[PDB]
RNA sequence: AUACUUACCUUAAGAUAUCAGAGGAAAGUCCUACUGAUCAAACAUGCGCUUCCAAUAGUAGAAGGACGUUAAGCAUUUAUCAUUGAACUAGUUCAUUGAAGUCAUUGAUGCAAACUCCUUGGUCACACACACGGCGCGGAAGGCGUGUUUGCUGACGUUUCCAUUCCCUUGUUUCAAUCAUUGGUUAAUCCCUUUGGGUUAAACUGAUUUUUGGGGCCCUUUGUUUCUUCUGCCUGGAGAAGUUUGACACCAAAUUCAAAUUGGUGUUAGGGGAGCUGGGGCCUUUCAAAA
């Protein structure tokens, strides 16, 4: 569960955009190769040293900020003091990141394993946000 | 078939190695084609690159750092002026194209092997080719055998002293005004 | 094609005293 | 990378930078301009790439990095006998619309040439 | 075809050759036919193994030629004009 | 200088001024910036003037040197080539080679010095005149004694008189402490 | 360009989508701006179709190169054959005679990094917005689909052929002041038949235009807006003439002697609006068929 800012919006394909984003974070990671990408279903890891999944929408509200989730909260923070407020830069820009106000959704699948009501609530409050 | 010569734009009927070889060697076709590549060659120097401009949003920092720096004046010549100066510059480039400083050939003129090397008609590598390069000469020397025995004393009122080194026309007022010694 | 890029330098003569005389021996 | 038109023949593609394979295992990359009945073609700015005998053992089955010795030779004319297969590398400096524009202007200029020649021949 | 016509347009200019035997003949092109067999003048030869020699005149078979390198300024030569306007052919 | 001035004239961008000299010397000595961001055109036109001035100065110095070297020496030298062992050279030409060699020695440029000895050596190789001097400047100025021995040895071949060269050569070998030679 | 002389030489063949049905001149052929099916090209036009299109909230970054440097980098392996004589172990060194002999050994092969420099892109608009993985305007490249036209395509010639336009602008954008024009709302007065209509002057609001001022960004447009020519410009963004059987620029010559002559290459551009015209989606009305 972690939150970013001012990322590149321009790549339009989520699996290519996670390629670029993952490429800037960890050079010589699992995936510089591009046969395939993993897709964990709601309720496996993307990259070693804490990374699990990546989430990006196309909405004008969420445009530039893409969110990352991690295996556990202490590794989620461990990624943050990896750089220790020394700004990394993705394609063109230094990113300003912080802790997500909402808990990681796939982290809730791990927490409660240690979830149908949440999926009902999401359909309901989504139906109301449509209104 | 028919051979269309697109340089001359004139057709020649029923192409044959003889007639086509005669046309290609022809004087008129020669002038036309040579002039054609003269134009197509002058164009790449004439054509302006006109590369595309990509303008980004100037940042708040460099607008403030560049605002304190005073604005420089620009000079723009009149149309009548710039036409003339472009003519002059182009004619100067054409001059630097044809310069090819040969002074070494002027230095060795009286050397014993001058006839075998710098005459270039009687050489070995380039010698035999010049003969076939001679024009058909339709209508209307320095032999190699020379020895040192001719012109035994290179100076008997024969030679001209070496030509002075040239100078730029622009900076010609840079020259030291007076010589150190009295020449005649 | 009137003016040319290069010229031969022309230069003034230094009054011919016994110090600028290239033939002086004594 | 680059998507070639699903139906595009050697005539449809001009000025595209190509990649040409010969029988000897060397490649000529460059802009195609003309070609012929027996498929000997003319490349504009082309560079022949070669895998040395010493690097070749690196390609046999086990990230590989091959040192490919290449030399630049401009405006060549290949021979159809040597050519093996052809692949597309890039797309031309100009878009399709722009090439339509220059084609139309070139044709109009060509007609103007025929008129200026005809009426220069007729009266004198 | 245009590829051979460009070789005819290269007469009297320095060209390079690659024979399928592996050699390299660089020198001035005197003659060329539609069978692509050319003859060159005052040419420098590179054997397949690199030994370089010099010969005054050479004739090569077109079937053995692999590629020919032609002076670059022939790229814009009129053969490559796509839309071109020819006059009417003379009646014979 | 015409090629240099032209190539300065054809520079269309600030980035191409780093080809002349590095980024630091331009901002320090001439105080011009390549990273300068703003309306560049008049700034680059100022930069071409500031770059052409110093080239005009280099033109001042090098012109001075060339005009001196020609006006004194090179204009007096009518024969730059070897001819034969039976050739004679004029006395004024000898004198101008001698003084041209003293001047070249004064410049203290070793490459151009050895060059101007070998340049002076082929016009007159047979006298022993320039052989002795070219052994002297190298035995004293440079203080190289073996090089002097080797000069006198190569001088034994070309020079016809050989007596002065072989005397000075006896001396050089004595001081070099080679007695068997 | 014209006339004369001399030399070199002359027509591979055929065809222009296929299949099927009906008709005209038992077999076959030809033909039907005839009818259907399929195919192909061009032109339009659509798809919540697919991919891509760079930082200014900063001194960056992506793709591709160097036929660039460090760099004699580090680690390896290489430098002719034959004949005769002397010595020599039982192959080695030296001298002489002959043959050919890419250069390189600072090379060549392998290994890796750092640095520097070149070309390219919408460096667009809106946004700094706690989500479960969209439905901003364009450009590039594709895939799929419908519709029209045509049946390879283009010059040339002929015709009761048919055709047949304009305006503004060439830094841009924004705000403010004032001027002018048009439209809507409210209050008052007058006239006609408490209500309705018209006119008047006045007030508010929107749109368009003229003059000035302020601000923003751009001026590499480098021959200071590149559609020409002429005038001209940084305390400025301007003015005049002109736009395809024409004009302009430039290259080449030999003479005359600075114009022209003849032969060639290239430019004649971009943006907006009005008109006219083609295509697509949507809505309303009218009609025909079917349930
Ligand atoms: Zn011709």
């Amino acid at each position: 569960a972690l939150y970013f800012q001012n990322l590149p919006s321009r790549p339009a394909n989520k699996e290519n955009y996670t390629r670029l984003l993952l490429k800037h974070i960890n050079p010589n990671n699992k995936y510089a190769i591009n046969p395939s990408l993993p897709l964990p279903h709601n309720k496996l890891l993307d990259d070693q040293m804490g990374l699990l999944e990546v989430s990006i929408s196309r909405s004008s509200k969420m445009t530039n900020q893409a969110f990352l989730t991690f295996v556990t909260q202490e590794e989620a923070d461990r990624f943050l003091e990896k750089y220790t407020t020394t700004a990394l830069k993705v394609q063109g820009r230094k990113v300003r990141m912080g802790k997500a106000r909402t808990n990681s959704l796939l982290g809730l699948s791990i927490e409660m394993q240690k979830t149908y009501n949440l999926d009902i609530k999401k359909v309901l409050k989504a139906r109301k946000l449509k209104r | 078939t028919r051979y269309y010569c697109e340089y001359c734009h004139s057709y020649l009927t029923h192409d044959t190695l003889s007639v086509r070889k005669s046309h290609l060697v022809g004087k008129n076709h020669l002038r036309i084609t040579a002039d054609y590549y003269r134009n197509k060659a002058r164009d790449i120097i004439n054509k302006h690159n006109h590369k595309r401009r990509h303008i980004g949003k100037r940042g708040r920092k460099e607008r403030e750092n560049s605002s304190q720096n005073e604005t420089l004046k620009v000079t723009c010549l009149s149309n009548k002026e710039k036409r003339h100066i472009m003519h002059v510059k182009k004619m100067n480039q054409k001059e630097l194209a044809q310069t090819s400083i040969d002074t070494l050939k002027l230095l060795y003129d009286g050397s014993p092997g001058y006839s075998k090397v710098f005459v270039d008609a009687n050489r070995f590598d380039i010698g035999d080719l010049v003969k076939a390069s001679k024009l058909p000469q339709r209508a209307n020397s320095r032999s190699r055998d020379e020895t040192c025995e001719s012109n035994p004393f290179p100076r008997l009122n024969n030679p001209k002293k070496l030509e002075p080194p040239k100078i730029l026309s622009q900076w010609s007022n840079t020259i030291p005004k007076t010589s150190i010694f009295y020449s005649v | 094609n009137h003016m040319s890029q290069f010229i031969y330098p022309v230069q003034q003569q230094p009054s011919l005293n016994h110090f600028t005389d290239p033939n002086n021996t004594t | 990378k680059i998507q070639v038109a699903h139906s595009s023949r050697l005539a449809n593609l001009i000025d595209y930078k190509l990649r040409v394979l010969t029988q000897d295992g060397r490649v000529y990359i460059g802009q195609l301009m003309a070609f012929d009945k027996h498929m000997n073609l003319v490349l504009n700015e082309c560079i022949e790439e070669r895998v040395p005998k010493t690097q070749l053992d690196k390609l046999r089955p086990r990230t590989l990095n091959i040192k490919v010795e290449k030399r630049v030779l401009g405006l060549t004319i290949l021979r159809g006998e040597q050519i093996l297969s052809t692949v597309v590398e890039d797309k031309p400096l100009l878009s399709k619309k722009e090439r339509l524009v220059r084609d139309k202007k070139e044709k109009k200029q060509a007609q103007k040439q025929t008129k200026l020649r005809k009426e220069k021949e007729k009266k004198p | 075809g245009i590829p051979v016509k460009l070789l005819n347009e290269a007469q009297g200019h320095i060209v390079s050759l690659e024979l399928t035997t592996g050699a390299t003949y660089r020198g001035k092109l005197v003659e060329s036919e539609d069978s692509m067999n050319v003859q060159l003048r005052d040419v420098i030869a590179t054997e397949p193994q690199g030994a370089v020699t010099h010969m005054d005149q050479i004739f090569v078979r077109g079937s053995q030629i692999k590629f020919i390198v032609v002076p670059d300024l022939l790229k814009n030569a009129p053969l490559f004009k796509k839309n071109s306007s020819r006059p009417m052919p003379p009646i014979r | 200088y015409a090629l240099w001035l032209q190539r300065i004239d054809d520079i269309m961008d600030l980035k191409q001024l780093s080809q002349l000299t590095s980024k630091d010397e331009l901002l320090k000595k001439l105080k011009i910036d390549i990273n300068y961001s703003g309306r560049k055109g008049p700034y680059l036109q100022d930069a071409k003037k500031k770059l052409k001035k110093i080239t005009k100065e280099m033109y001042m110095v090098v012109q001075y040197q060339v005009l001196e070297i020609y006006s004194i020496f090179e204009s007096k030298i009518y024969i730059n080539y070897y001819t034969s062992p039976e050739t004679l050279v004029s006395s004024d030409e000898i004198e101008t080679w001698i003084k041209y060699l003293d001047y070249t020695i004064t410049l203290q440029t070793d490459s151009l010095t050895h060059l101007n000895f070998q340049r002076a050596l082929l016009p007159l190789a047979h006298y022993d005149l320039v052989w002795i001097k070219y052994s002297k400047w190298l035995i004293n100025s440079k203080n190289d004694l073996l090089g002097a021995k080797n000069v006198l040895l190569m001088g034994l071949k070309f020079s016809l008189k050989k007596t002065e060269i072989i005397k000075l050569l006896y001396s050089v070998i004595c001081k070099l402490n080679e007695y068997v030679l």
